[PDB]
């Protein structure tokens, strides 16, 4: 058996099949964020 | 000891006379970064 990572998450969503896609896209992000630094974490609430 | 009235203050032991200077203290802090694995692609592995 055999390990590995993947690189990044910080290419948003994207829809081409998996052979093509580029470096650190995913298939599906909502009420996420891509912020850097910080990383792929949750948005903040809406205040009134 | 410094006098509450005069403001006179007296040195250590065994001083001699001469020109000396005076002033205030301060901090030098300093933090690296911890360090990291990457092996030859450049990538990081090993975070736990």
């Amino acid at each position: 058996a055999f390990d590995g990572s993947i690189k990044s998450l910080l290419q948003g969503v994207s829809q081409q099949v998996p052979r093509e896609r580029l470096d650190g896209q995913v298939s599906v992000q909502l009420n996420r964020l891509s912020d850097v630094v910080n990383g792929n974490r949750r948005r903040p609430g809406a205040r009134y | 000891s410094i006098d509450p009235t005069t403001y006179v203050v007296t040195t250590v032991r065994n001083v001699p006379d001469g020109e000396y200077f005076v002033g205030l203290r301060y901090t030098s802090v300093l933090s690296p970064t911890p360090p990291l694995v990457r092996d030859a692609n450049g990538i990081v592995i090993g975070t736990y």
